[PDB]
RNA sequence: AAUUGUUGAAAGGGAAGGGCAUUUGAUCA
RNA sequence: AAUACUGCCAGCUGGGACUGAGGACUGCGACGUAAGUCAAGGAUGCUGGCAAUGGUUAUAUGCCGCCCGUCUUGAAACACGGACCAAGGAGUCUAACGUCUAUGCGAGUGUUUGGGUGUAAAACCCAUACGCGUAAUGAAAGUGAACGUAGGUUGGGGCCUCGCAAGAGGUGCACAAUCGACCGAUCCUGAUGUCUUCGGAUGGAUUUGAGUAAGAGCAUAGCUGUUGGGACCCGAAAGAU
RNA sequence: AAUAUGUAAGAAGUCCUUGUUACUUAAUUGAACGUGGACAUUUGAAUGAAGAGCUUUUAGUGGGCCAUUUUUGGUAAGCAG
RNA sequence: CCCUGAAAAUGGAUGGCGCUCAAGCGUGUUACCUAUACUCUACCGUCAGGGUUGAUAUGAUGCCCUGACGAGUAGGCAGGC
C-alpha cells in the first residue's frame, strides 16, 4: 500500500539485502588499503614538468 | 484576389500519423503478368505432381 | 426518436454539429443529380459506371409474361413431395413404379443442373430441360418429360 | 486441515535457503568488486612507475537524462529519444555503450545529458526509486520474490545481481533493462549550477558529456 | 507552361559517364537472370528502349518474371501514405546484380559451416553478430616515443 | 506534459457482452464468463469471445455443413458444437448419428437430426457434460458469404458490385463497363 | 447532390402533392361499413343467395 | 421581471461589475 | 607526515514543514538460544479548553482580471448586433435507401389488399396470389455451375494423441492470397449423322462477369448520412395569371 | 561532400536425394512446383513496443500565418512566391 | 569605451523612480524566488491487467486490488438533468 524507502529504514533494507549486518559489522565501508609504495620512473616526472 | 498555390506543408506529419508499413509479403505472390507460356506449362506441371502425389499417397 | 436523437445533444452549440466554417447553406453542388460530366464526374466514373450512354436494343410492350423461366437445380428437387413419403421412396428404389414430379405445379418451368441425385428412378414433367440436368436425371435411371 | 503448519514451516526453511543464497551470492560480488578496483588501481600505479602509460578502457556503462521537454521537438530526434524509453521530462534509463548506441545517443545528444556513473549511485537510485515492467504493470521493487519468480529463466533473484549485471554488462543485460522502468524523480536538491541550462558542458552548461560529473549532479538530482 | 514529362529534368541523369561512351561491354548480357534474387536498377543512355522512370534510377527490387531479352522487377512507390508494389519492364541492359544478397548468402553458408563445427563439440558457438565493442584496456611504453610539448602556432599573415 | 506514443484511454477494441437484453443470453454469458475464469481449458474463453458476435457476425451453419465437418476422420465421437443458428440444408439427405449443442435451434434441423438419431441440446448441457470440452469441435459459418460482404471494395480495376437498386439492362452497363463506349472501368 | 457509394435512387416526388396525399385512415370503417352493407342487403335480398 | 417611492444596512479622491485568501458586521446546525 | 579537492560509508546525531490514506489475521524480515517483542504490506497513547470552529452574504485589504456572440491567419477594437424585462422562436415529417445494432423466422420470409370474428378505428384467426432471396451471363436469340472426400499448397484459433511441464504428431470451421475445376459472352479447331446446309460432340484462350464450388435471406424497430420534397429558421433585384 | 534516400541482415531460411511439365536444352542439360531427410540454448546486428493486422460508416476540413536554415521576384517592405 | 557624424512635428519613455570604484559595460564563483514544470501523498473520472456463486446475501451492468493517463476550436461517441 506504501512505498517504504530504503538507506533510510533500517528494516526494509535489510530485508531487501541480508549483508546489511555483516556490512555494519565488519565496517566494510571503511577499509584501509595495503601500504604500497611505487616511485614513477624519472621519465615520467621530466615530462610531468617539461615545459 | 490571390490565393495560395501549391504547399508540402503539414502533408508529411498528415500522413505519417497513420503509421505507414510495408506492404505485407505474401508466401505466394500474385503470378499475373509473366509469360504466358511459363503458366501453360506450370499448370500441367502442377496438375501431373498433383496425380503423382495422389496416386502415390492417398 | 426525439429523445435518442442527437439534436438534443446538439443544443447549446452554435453551429449544432454542422461546421463554423461553412454554414448550413442550401444545396451547394446543385439539385438532385446537378452534374454528371463536369464535377461530378469522380463519383461517376470511379464508383458508378455505366450511367451515361446506350448499351443495346429498343423492345417496345415489354410484357413479362413470355419469360417465364425459373430454375431448379436437382439439389433442391425432393422438396416438391410431401415429407411422408420422401423418406419411403428413398428407401424403395424400383423401376416398375416412379414417382412423378409436377414441377410446373410447383411453379418452376426449367430443371438446371446441379446436385447429384442418388441412383433412383425418378419422373419429371417439365416445360424446359438443360443437357447436363437431362444426363444426370437419365443416369440414376429416370428420364425428363416435355409439356406444354 | 492441518497441512498450514507444513506449509509454513516449508515456505519458511524455503525462505531461509534462498536467503543464504542471496547472501553468500553477495559476498562472492562485492568481493569481485573490491578485487577489480583494487586491480585497476595498483595496474595504474605499476604503469606509473614503470615509465609507462595506462589507457583505460572505454566505460561499459551510461546513464542519459532527459532534460529537454516535449514541445518544438523534430520527429527523428522526438522519435529516438522516446525509442530509449525516454518519454517524461527528468527521466532516467540505462544503455549499453556500443556504436550503434554511441550513434543513438549523439542524435539524441542535443536534448539529453549523459555520463558514466560509479557503483554507489546505480546502487542508491535502484535502491531508492526502483521500479519495474511485469506484465505493462508499475510494480514497486520492495521483495526480492517477484523478481525472483520472474527472472528465473536468466538466473536473477536478488536486486544484487541485478546490480551486478547493470554494472557488469552481460548476457542478461537487455531484458535486465527492460524490466527497470524508466525513473521520474524531482529536480536537483542544489540546482543545476549553471545559470544557462542548454549550454554544453564544454560551453559551460549542464546539458552535454558529464563523464564522471554526472555522479554527484544524480546524487543531487534524486 | 509547365514541362512533366517522361525524362523531365534529366540533363545529368541519363548521362554516360565520362570515358564510358561508346557501345556497352560485353558482360552484363551475360548474366544469368533469375526470379526472387536482390538487385537493383541503373539506367543506360545507349540504347533507347525501356528506360526506367527518373524515381526508379538506384532502385532495388526483387525479380519475377523473365522474358527473351527483359526483366521484370518489383518496386515500392511512395505516394500518399501507403506502400505499394508495381511491376515494371526493363531491357537486359538498366539491371545490375546488388551484392548484398551475395553478402547475406556468404555470410549463411559460414554460418552453417560455423554451427556444424561447433555442434561437433558445443562450446560457445556464439553465432550472432556483435557490433563495434568499446576497445579493452591498453599498455603504452614510451621507448623511444617521448611526448614533445605542442604549442599553438602565432597568426602569421 | 508526457510524449505519448499512442492514443490514450482507447477502448480495446474488442465487446464486452452483447448490446442485447436477454436475460436468459445474460445468464449464459454469466456462466461462460465464470467457466472461463475457473477454469484453464481454452474451450470456455473462445466461447466467450464468439457469444460476443452480432447477428451479422454469427452467420448461420447448415446442416451439410456439420455433416462435412464430421466425415473427418477421428471426429465421428465428437461433440459438434457451434455458436448461433443451426438451419436445415434440403441438399442432403444422409446424416450420420452425432450430438449437436447450439443457442437455438430450426424445426426442420431439429427434426431431421431426431429423425437421424442424434440429440439436441442447449450451451448449459454442453458445460455440464463437458467442462473442459473433452472430444469436441466447434464451427464457425461462412461470414464472408452475405449479400453485403461482395458490395464492399468498389473502385476501378477491382470490380466489386456497386449499389444499384435494380439489375436489368442500361443499369450501370454503359459508358464506364465497355471498351466500345470509351474506357472499360 | 451528389454523394459517397449509395445506390442511384429516383424519387417521383417534385409536383404540387401536398394537396394530392391521399391516406387511408379510415380502412377500419369502411370495413365494418362494407360488412354492414352486406348484412343489409342480405336481410333485402330475401333468401337469395 | 424591466422601472420607481419609503423604511433598514453597506460602500463611494475621474466608473461599477469578477476570481484567488482573510479580518470585520449580519445571519445560520 | 599533515592539509586542500573529489568520491564512499549497508556510520552516528540535532532542528523544522506537509501528509494519518487503509481497517479482525494471512506476506516478506529483525531482536530474542527460548518465551515473546519490534521502527516489519499506511498512527497510536496521554492531556487541556469550549459545548467557539465552521457555512452564506456586504465591505475592506494584496495581486490578477479589457464586451458578450459571429466573420477572420489575426477581435475587445476606431469591424459587425445588442437600453431593459416578460411571452414565441429555429435539423421536424414522408417516400425509397446505405452502413451498423436489436428481435423473430429461416431457404424461406411478410396477417392486417381483403374475409371471418370482435368487449368495436382496440384485439384474435385465415385460403389463393404478390414483393425479396434461393442462378447468373449476353444487346438479343439463347445457354446455364462436382474429373476430386465440392480440389492442391501455406498461416491458422480450437480439438484429439504422446509428452511431468515445455514441446512433438494428426484434424484443422471462419478468414487471407495463389494455383486449379465448372457456367454465360467473345476468339478458335471441328465427332456421328444429314431436309447440303442444318446440327455443335471433344479439345484451348496473357480475353471477359455484379458467377458456382454444402444456400442466407425476409419482416420490424433504433443512431447516423445521402436524394426528392418549403427541408434548420429568415432575406432578394425579378416572372406569370 | 554533408544532409537526405533504397535493399538485405533467415524457418516464407540453408543443405542432401529425386517426381511431374505440352517451357527449354544435342541430351535428366536448365527452370517452377514438389515428396522424404538434416540444422530450436546464442531463430541469425543494437533499442523500443498501454500488442499487431484487417473491414464498414460518416461529421468537420479544401481562404492560412508566423519562427531557424536554404532560396526566387523586387533597392527594400509587417510585400509576393 | 566615449564623442562629432546623428534633424520632425500633443508631453514621455532601458517601465519609471533613479543609478557614476553603478543599480552601465565583459567574464568568473556561491546563495536566494518561482510555472497549471518535476517527485511523493490524498480524492474524482477514463483506460488496461485481474480476483470475487462454497452460502442465508441482493445490484456479477454488483464489490474489491494494481498501474497508467487526464489540455483543446470545428466535429464524433458515451453517461445523465
Amino acid at each position: 500500500v506504501l512505498k517504504k524507502n530504503p538507506l533510510k529504514n533500517k528494516q526494509v533494507l535489510l530485508r531487501l539485502n541480508p549483508y546489511a549486518k555483516v556490512f555494519a559489522a565488519e565496517k566494510l565501508g571503511s577499509k584501509k588499503a595495503e601500504k604500497t609504495g611505487t616511485k614513477p620512473a624519472a621519465v615520467f616526472t621530466e615530462t610531468l614538468k617539461h615545459d | 484576389a490571390k490565393s495560395k498555390n501549391h504547399t508540402a506543408h503539414n502533408q508529411t506529419r498528415k500522413a505519417h500519423r497513420n503509421g505507414i508499413k510495408k506492404p505485407k509479403t505474401y508466401k505466394y505472390p500474385s503470378l499475373k503478368g509473366v509469360d504466358p507460356k511459363f503458366r501453360r506449362n506450370h499448370k500441367h506441371a502442377l496438375h501431373g505432381t498433383a496425380k503423382a502425389l495422389a496416386a502415390a499417397k492417398k | 426518436p426525439s429523445r435518442f436523437t442527437k439534436t438534443r445533444k446538439h443544443r447549446g452549440h452554435v453551429s449544432a454539429g454542422k461546421g463554423r466554417i461553412g454554414k448550413h447553406r442550401k444545396h451547394p453542388g446543385g439539385r438532385g443529380m446537378a452534374g454528371g460530366q463536369h464535377h461530378h464526374r469522380i463519383n461517376m466514373d470511379k464508383y458508378h459506371p455505366g450511367y451515361f450512354g446506350k448499351v443495346g436494343m429498343r423492345y417496345f410492350h415489354k410484357q413479362q409474361a413470355h419469360f417465364w423461366k425459373p430454375v431448379l437445380n436437382l439439389d433442391k428437387l425432393w422438396t416438391l413431395i410431401p415429407e411422408d413419403k420422401r423418406d419411403q421412396y428413398l428407401k424403395s428404389a424400383s423401376k416398375e413404379t416412379a414417382p412423378v414430379i409436377d414441377t410446373l405445379a410447383a411453379g418452376y418451368g426449367k430443371i438446371l443442373g446441379k446436385g447429384r441425385i442418388p441412383n433412383v428412378p425418378v419422373i419429371v414433367k417439365a416445360r424446359f430441360v438443360s443437357k447436363l440436368a437431362e444426363e444426370k436425371i437419365r443416369a440414376a435411371g429416370g428420364v425428363v418429360e416435355l409439356i406444354a | 486441515a492441518e497441512q498450514v503448519a507444513a506449509e509454513r514451516a516449508a515456505r519458511k526453511a524455503a525462505n531461509k535457503e534462498k536467503r543464504a543464497i542471496i547472501l553468500e551470492r553477495n559476498a562472492a560480488y562485492q568481493k569481485e568488486y573490491e578485487t577489480a578496483e583494487r586491480n585497476i588501481i595498483q595496474a595504474k600505479r605499476d604503469a606509473k612507475a614503470a615509465g609507462s602509460y595506462y589507457v583505460e578502457a572505454q566505460h561499459k556503462l551510461v546513464f542519459v537524462v532527459r532534460i529537454k521537454g516535449i514541445n518544438k521537438i523534430p520527429p527523428k530526434p522526438r522519435k529516438v529519444l522516446q525509442l530509449l524509453r525516454l518519454t517524461r521530462i527528468n527521466s532516467g534509463t540505462f544503455v549499453k555503450v556500443t556504436k550503434a548506441t554511441l550513434e543513438l545517443l549523439k542524435l539524441i545528444e542535443p536534448y539529453v545529458a549523459y555520463g558514466y556513473p560509479s557503483y554507489s549511485t546505480i546502487r542508491q537510485l535502484v535502491y531508492k526509486r526502483g521500479f519495474g515492467k511485469i506484465n505493462k504493470q508499475r510494480v514497486p521493487l520492495s521483495d526480492n520474490a517477484i523478481i525472483e519468480a520472474n527472472l528465473g529463466k536468466y538466473g536473477i533473484l536478488s536486486i544484487d545481481d541485478l546490480i551486478h549485471e547493470i554494472i557488469t554488462v552481460g548476457p542478461h543485460f537487455k531484458q535486465a533493462n527492460n524490466f527497470l522502468w524508466p525513473f521520474k524523480l524531482s529536480n536537483p536538491s542544489g540546482g543545476w549550477g549553471v545559470p544557462r541550462k542548454f549550454k554544453h558542458f564544454i560551453q559551460g552548461g549542464s546539458f552535454g558529456n558529464r563523464e564522471e560529473f554526472i555522479n554527484k549532479l544524480v546524487k543531487s538530482m534524486n | 507552361g509547365k514541362s512533366h514529362g517522361y525524362r523531365s529534368r534529366t540533363r545529368y541523369m541519363f548521362q554516360r559517364d565520362f570515358r564510358k561512351h561508346g557501345a556497352v561491354h560485353l558482360s552484363t548480357y551475360l548474366k544469368v537472370y533469375k526470379v526472387g534474387d536482390i538487385v537493383d536498377i541503373k539506367a543506360n543512355g545507349s540504347i533507347q528502349k525501356g528506360m526506367p522512370h527518373k524515381f526508379y534510377q538506384g532502385k532495388t527490387g526483387v525479380v519475377y518474371n523473365v522474358t527473351k531479352s527483359s526483366v521484370g522487377v518489383i518496386i515500392n512507390k511512395m505516394v500518399g501514405n501507403r506502400y505499394l508494389e508495381k511491376r515494371l519492364n526493363l531491357r537486359v541492359e538498366h539491371i545490375k546484380h546488388s551484392k548484398c544478397r551475395q553478402e547475406f548468402l556468404e555470410r549463411v553458408k559460414a554460418n552453417a559451416a560455423k554451427r556444424a563445427e561447433a555442434k561437433a563439440q558445443g562450446v560457445a558457438v556464439q553465432l550472432k553478430r556483435q557490433p563495434a565493442q568499446p576497445r579493452e584496456s591498453r599498455i603504452v611504453s614510451t621507448e623511444g616515443n617521448v611526448p614533445q610539448t605542442l604549442a599553438p602556432v602565432p597568426y602569421e599573415t | 506534459g508526457i510524449d505519448h506514443t499512442s492514443k490514450q484511454h482507447k477502448r480495446s477494441g474488442h465487446r464486452t457482452a452483447p448490446k442485447s437484453d436477454n436475460v436468459y443470453l445474460k445468464l449464459l454469458v454469466k456462466l461462460y464468463t465464470f467457466l472461463a475464469r475457473r477454469t484453464d481449458a481454452p474451450f470456455n474463453k473462445v466461447v466467450l469471445k464468439a457469444l460476443f458476435l452480432s447477428k451479422i457476425n454469427r452467420p448461420p451453419v447448415s446442416v451439410s455443413r456439420i455433416a462435412r465437418a464430421l466425415k473427418q476422420e477421428g471426429a465421428a465421437n465428437k461433440t459438434v458444437v457451434v455458436v448461433g443458428t443451426v438451419t436445415d440444408d434440403a441438399r442432403i439427405f444422409e446424416f450420420p448419428k452425432t450430438t449437436v449443442a447450439a443457442l437455438r435451434f430450426t424445426a426442420g434441423a431439429r427434426a431431421k437430426i431426431v429423425k437421424a438419431g442424434g440429440e439436441c441440446i442447449t450451451l448449459d448441457q454442453l458445460a455440464v457434460r463437458a467442462p473442459k470440452g473433452q472430444n469436441t469441435l466447434i464451427l464457425r459459418g461462412p461470414r464472408n458469404s452475405r449479400e453485403a460482404v461482395r458490395h464492399f471494395g468498389m473502385g476501378p480495376h477491382k470490380g466489386k458490385a456497386p449499389r444499384i437498386l435494380s439489375t436489368g439492362r442500361k443499369f450501370e452497363r454503359a459508358r464506364g463497363r465497355r471498351r466500345s463506349k470509351g474506357f472499360k472501368v | 447532390a451528389i454523394s459517397k457509394n449509395l445506390p442511384i435512387l429516383k424519387n417521383h416526388f417534385r409536383k404540387h402533392w401536398q394537396e394530392r396525399v391521399k391516406v387511408h385512415f379510415d380502412q377500419a370503417g369502411k370495413k365494418v361499413s362494407r360488412r354492414n352493407a352486406r348484412a343489409t342487403r342480405a336481410a333485402k335480398i330475401a333468401p337469395r343467395p
